[PDB]
C-alpha cells in the first residue's frame, strides 16, 4: 500500500552482499545478527540448519558438500555461459533442463537423499535470510527493497532475480546500477554541491573489477563508457599469497608434501590469507598463523606493506593497463577526468588510490579513504545510495515507476558540442558544457573591458582538443553576436544560454541587455 | 552561476543589427548525440515528472528505434578461428617450453598483432568450453591435460614482458628470404619492402619508411637506409633458457646458471644481428637506385 510499506538498499555482489536503511533521509548501513555490514553471498549447512555470512565462511572447511558460493553470476544464465571457475569450491552444477541446480543436504535427518536446489531456490533463501535480518534490525517486517545490479545484467537475468525477490516475498522497486549508487551515494549529501564533472566509477570487487566514466552535469549523469575485467583482483592477490607462503613452508620443512592437492589445506590457507591481507590494509604490520595446517604441524610469519606490494606489483599495473583502456573506449583523456571515485573492499587499500593519483594530474580528485578525509567507505557506498533512492522513490506508485523508467522518459538528444563565448586580450569560454542534454540552461559572469562601455558577446561552438600535456579550446563555427551598450568600467556581464529541447537557443547579454533567439 | 575573472571583446566601431543580435549557426543533429540515461536520482526522477506530465503513457516500443542510434554493449562470435586440434593435438602432452601457443587459444592470422582484449575474450571462450567442471561427465578427466595446457597458455601469454620474450623466441611466423631466384619476377620494390613491415617487430620508432617504387625521391631513400643501418632491436631470446629450482639456494645459484644464461644469450644475439645485417647488405647490393644515382 502507498500508505505503508518498508523499503531498504540492497548491494548484491558475488563476493558479499550488504543491506541499507535511512534514518532520518541519511543513509545507514544494517549489521546483521553476527555484526557483518559486508556479509559474505555464502550460504551453508550443517544437520539441516541453514547459516549464512561469516558463519558460513567459519564452516566452509567442516562442509564439502554443503556450501555454495559465488551463485550471482550464475543466476539467468545458461549453461553455455557458465563460469566454473571460482566454483570449484562450490558444489558441481549439473544442467538440469535449462536451469543449472546444485545438490545438497539440507534435511536435518542424517539418512535423508541431498536435495537438487536450483540457483533460484538458492537466491531465494538467501534474500529470505537477508530480509529477515533487516527486519530483526528494524523491528518491523521488511516488505520493499531496490537492489544493486551490474550494467551487463541481461534481461534474463534481471527475470530470475524479479522472480527469486517475488518467491522471496520481496517486491523490487528499482534496478539501479551500482556506478550510479555510488555517484548518488556522495551527491545526496547534505555537503555535496551539483557540478559539471567527469567521474570514473572504479568498483574493484573479488571476483571482478569495473571501471566506467560518466559525464554529470546540473545533477544528472551520462554514462560515456564502462568496462568489467574478470582477471584480476583481490582472488588473485589471495592466490599469490598462498603461493608465497607455501614457497616458506616447503623451505621450512625439507620433504613436505605440497599443500596445492589438499583441499582443507587449500581452504585454510585462503581464509588465513584474506585475514592477514586485511589486517595489513589495517596497518603498517601483520602476522599469518595456521595451526595443524597438515600433520598436526603449526606454522607463522610475518609480513609488511611494502614487500606485499613488491610481490603484488604486476596485478598494480593490470589495474593500470585497465584504467587507461577504459578512458581509451571512453576517447577520453586523464586530463579530461575531474574526479575518481574508488569502491569496493579492494579500493580500501592506500596503494592502489596513490597509484591512481600518480596516474592523473593533481586538479583530478581521488576519493578514496586513504586519500581524502571526507570519503566514505567504498564497501558501503552501493548499499548506502541503494536506500537512499529506495527512500526517495516511495512517493510513486507502481505503475508510476514502470512509467518513469521508461525509454521515452530516458532518452533525449545530447548536444555533443560546447557552447562558449570568446574572449580576446590585447580563447573560448564554455557556458554549456560537451555532451550535454538538452534544456539545461547555464550561466557565466565576464568581466567588461578596461573601459567598457559598447562591448560585443560572440558566441560560437567549441571543441576540446589536448596539446603535449595541457588541454585547450578550439573555436568552431559561430553561433551568435550580440551587443551590451554603454557598459561600465570594471562591471560584470551575465550571459545566460538555453539550449531547449525544440534545439531552440536562447542567448541573452545583460549587464549589472541583449537578447535573441536561434531556431 | 559561475562567476569567471575574463574580459569580454570591446564592439567594433560601426556594428549594429536588430535588437542587437545576429544570428549566425544553429545546432544539428550531427552536432549532437543520443544517449541513454539511467533512471536514477531527484533530478531524474523529476524530469521523469515532466515528461509523464508531457506525454503520460511512454512510447518504448516506438521510441526504441531512436534508443538504437547509440549501444554501448556488444558480443562476438563463439569461435571465431575454430581450430580442430587434431586428436586433441596428439592429446598435447604437457611439454613446457616446447609446446606451440597462439594456435591454442585459436588466435591465429592474428599472432604478434593482437590487443588485451581480444586475448582476455578468447581465453574465456576457450575456458568455458574445455573447463573439466563443465563436462566431466562426458570423459573430461582425460582432457585435463588439454586443461593445463590453456592455463599455462593463458599466463605465458597475457603478461606483457613475457608475451613479448615469447614473441621473439618463435614466432614461427616469419616468411623466407625475400626475391629467391626460383621467386624471381617479384617486384624488388614491393616484395622486400613487405619484408620490412613484416620484419619491423622490435623497431624502436614507430613511423618506419618504407622501401618505395622506381620514383621514390633520394632524400626518402637515403633516410629508410639509415634507419635500417642503425636499428635498435628489444629482442631477446629467453623461453628457451635452462631451467632451475624456483626454490634456490639463495642468490649465489642463480648468477651461478646466469652465467651460462648470459654467455649463450650474448652469442645468439650476436648471430641474430649477424644476419638481420646480412639480409640488408643483400638488399642493398640487389637494389638498383644507387647505380643510378652514383653514376649521375
Ligand atoms: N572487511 C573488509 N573490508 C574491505 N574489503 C574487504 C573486507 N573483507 C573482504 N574484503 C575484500 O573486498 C572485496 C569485495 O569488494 P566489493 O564490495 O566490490 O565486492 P562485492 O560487492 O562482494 O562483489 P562484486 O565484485 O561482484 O561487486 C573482496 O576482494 C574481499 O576479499
Ligand atoms: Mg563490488
Amino acid at each position: 500500500a502507498p500508505g505503508e510499506r518498508v523499503v531498504i538498499g540492497i548491494t548484491f555482489g558475488n563476493s558479499n552482499s550488504s543491506i541499507a536503511h535511512t534514518v532520518d533521509d541519511k543513509a545507514e548501513v544494517i549489521a546483521n545478527e553476527d555484526g557483518d555490514r559486508q556479509i559474505p553471498t555464502i550460504l551453508s549447512y550443517v544437520d539441516g540448519d541453514e547459516y549464512y555470512g561469516q558463519q558460513a565462511k567459519n564452516f566452509l572447511v567442516r562442509n564439502p558438500k554443503n556450501t555454495v558460493a559465488y551463485f550471482r553470476d550464475i543466476l539467468g544464465q545458461d549453461f553455455k555461459s557458465v563460469d566454473p571457475t571460482h566454483n570449484h569450491a562450490s558444489a558441481h552444477p549439473q544442467e538440469a533442463g535449462d536451469n543449472v541446480v546444485f545438490t545438497i543436504k539440507d534435511k536435518a535427518e542424517e539418512d535423508a537423499e541431498p536435495s537438487t536446489l536450483t540457483v533460484s531456490e538458492i537466491a531465494t533463501r538467501y534474500l529470505r535470510r537477508l530480509v529477515g535480518a533487516a527486519s530483526e534490525y528494524l523491528g518491523k517486517k521488511v516488505t520493499s527493497a531496490v537492489i544493486t545490479i551490474p550494467t551487463n545484467f541481461t534481461e534474463k537475468q534481471k527475470a530470475a532475480l524479479i522472480a527469486a525477490a517475488a518467491a522471496a516475498d520481496l517486491e523490487v522497486l528499482q534496478l539501479i546500477s551500482e556506478p550510479a549508487a555510488a555517484v548518488l551515494a556522495y551527491d545526496a549529501r547534505p555537503e555535496a554541491t551539483i557540478s559539471d564533472k567527469i567521474i570514473v566509477v572504479a568498483d574493484l570487487g573479488g571476483s571482478r573489477s569495473d571501471v566506467t566514466v560518466l559525464a554529470s552535469r546540473s545533477g544528472m549523469y551520462t554514462i560515456l563508457a564502462t568496462v568489467h575485467d574478470y582477471e584480476y583482483h583481490g582472488i588473485a592477490l589471495d592466490k599469490v599469497l598462498i603461493d608465497h607462503f607455501s614457497k616458506e613452508f616447503l623451505k621450512k620443512n625439507p620433504g613436505a608434501k605440497d599443500p596445492r592437492e589438499n583441499p582443507r589445506s587449500l581452504a585454510k590457507l585462503r581464509l588465513e590469507a584474506e585475514s592477514t591481507k586485511r589486517a595489513l590494509s589495517r596497518s603498517t604490520n601483520a602476522s599469518f598463523s595456521v595451526e595443524s595446517l597438515i600433520d598436526g604441524l603449526d606454522f607463522a610469519s610475518t609480513i609488511n606493506r611494502l614487500r606485499y606490494e613488491t610481490i603484488a606489483r604486476t596485478v598494480f599495473e593490470g589495474f593500470n593497463r585497465l584504467v587507461e583502456s577504459a578512458v581509451k573506449k571512453a576517447g577520453l583523456d586523464p586530463l579530461d577526468v575531474d574526479e575518481v571515485i574508488m569502491s569496493g573492499g579492494t579500493s580500501n587499500t592506500p596503494r592502489i588510490a596513490a597509484n591512481f593519483r600518480y596516474i592523473f594530474p593533481e586538479s583530478t580528485r581521488i576519493l578514496a579513504p586513504s586519500t581524502d578525509p571526507s570519503a566514505l567507505n567504498p564497501s558501503e557506498l552501493q548499499a548506502r545510495g541503494a536506500a537512499l533512492q529506495a527512500s526517495l522513490i516511495q512517493e510513486f506508485e507502481t505503475e508510476d515507476i514502470e512509467q518513469s523508467t521508461h525509454a521515452a522518459v530516458t532518452t533525449m538528444p545530447h548536444v555533443t558540442n560546447a557552447i562558449g563565448v570568446v574572449s580576446v586580450s590585447e580563447k573560448f569560454v564554455p557556458i554549456i558544457a560537451p555532451e550535454t542534454a538538452v534544456p539545461a540552461r547555464r550561466t557565466v559572469h565576464l568581466d567588461a573591458p578596461k573601459e567598457g562601455g559598447d562591448v560585443l558577446v560572440k558566441v560560437v561552438e567549441g571543441s576540446t582538443h589536448i596539446n603535449v600535456r595541457e588541454k585547450v579550446w578550439k573555436i568552431g563555427s559561430t553561433l551568435a553576436e550580440a551587443a551590451v551598450r554603454g557598459v561600465k568600467k570594471g562591471a560584470k556581464v551575465e550571459v545566460t544560454i538555453n539550449v531547449n529541447t525544440d534545439l531552440t537557443v536562447i542567448v541573452t547579454a545583460r549587464e549589472v541587455g541583449v537578447r535573441g533567439t536561434l531556431s | 552561476a559561475t562567476v569567471v575573472s575574463l574580459p569580454l571583446p570591446t564592439l567594433p566601431e560601426g556594428w549594429a543589427a536588430e535588437k542587437d543580435f545576429k544570428a549566425i549557426g544553429k545546432l544539428t543533429q550531427e552536432g549532437s548525440s543520443m544517449r541513454t540515461l539511467e533512471p536514477v536520482g531527484p533530478h531524474f526522477l523529476a524530469h521523469a515528472r515532466r515528461v509523464r506530465h508531457k506525454r503520460t503513457f511512454s512510447e518504448d516500443d516506438r521510441i526504441q528505434a531512436q534508443a538504437k542510434a547509440k549501444k554501448i554493449e556488444q558480443d562476438s562470435d563463439s569461435d571465431i578461428s575454430e581450430e580442430e586440434d587434431p586428436m586433441l593435438l596428439a592429446r598435447d602432452a604437457k611439454d613446457w617450453k616446447t609446446q606451440d601457443h597462439y594456435k591454442v587459444l585459436g588466435l591465429s592470422k592474428y599472432r604478434w598483432r593482437a590487443t588485451e582484449d581480444q586475448i582476455k575474450r578468447a581465453h574465456r571462450k576457450k575456458v568455458l568450453k574445455h573447463h573439466p567442471d563443465k563436462k566431466a561427465a562426458a570423459g573430461r578427466a582425460d582432457d585435463d591435460n588439454f586443461f593445463k595446457c590453456i592455463q599455462k597458455a593463458a599466463e605465458i601469454l597475457l603478461d606483457p614482458v613475457k608475451r613479448r620474450q615469447f614473441d621473439s623466441v618463435d614466432e614461427e611466423a616469419d616468411i623466407p628470404p625475400p626475391t629467391k631466384k626460383q621467386l624471381a619476377k617479384g617486384n624488388y620494390y614491393e616484395l622486400w619492402g613487405k619484408v620490412f613491415e613484416n620484419e619491423a617487430r622490435f623497431s624502436k620508432i614507430q613511423p618506419v619508411p618504407g622501401f618505395g617504387n622506381e620514383n621514390s625521391t633520394r632524400e626518402e631513400v637515403e633516410a629508410f637506409y639509415n634507419f635500417w643501418y642503425n636499428f635498435d632491436s628489444w629482442r631477446s631470446f629467453e623461453y628457451l633458457d635452462e631451467d632451475v629450482p624456483d626454490d634456490n639456494e639463495n642468490r649465489d645459484q642463480k648468477r651461478h646458471m646466469e652465467r651460462k644464461n648470459a654467455n649463450a644469450r650474448k652469442k645468439k644475439k650476436a648471430e641474430d644481428n649477424a644476419r638481420l645485417r646480412k639480409l640488408v647488405e643483400e638488399a642493398q647490393a640487389g637494389d638498383e637506385r644507387i647505380k643510378r644515382f652514383r653514376q649521375e
